[PDB]
């Protein structure tokens, strides 16, 4: 996977 | 160690305590109040952005 990302709280 | 999201763009980027990068992320279809740090291990392949950031092209 590419350009996306994880996100946090 | 979270949802994955699409990354618009990269708005900013730092040095943690531990020396590594973390990255302040422009999330596709939200504004810059949305916005979060992210560490590198979050990012999945965001090579692009990070050279459009430092300026690579
Ligand atoms: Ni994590």
């Amino acid at each position: 996977a590419t350009k996306v990302a994880r996100k946090s709280a | 160690g979270g949802d994955l999201y699409e990354v618009e763009r990269i708005v900013d980027k730092r040095k943690n305590k531990k020396g590594k990068w973390e990255y302040l992320i422009r999330w596709k279809g939200y504004g810059s109040t949305e916005d979060t740090w992210e560490p590198e291990h979050h990012l999945l392949h965001c090579e692009e952005f990070i050279d459009e950031f430092n300026g690579l092209h």
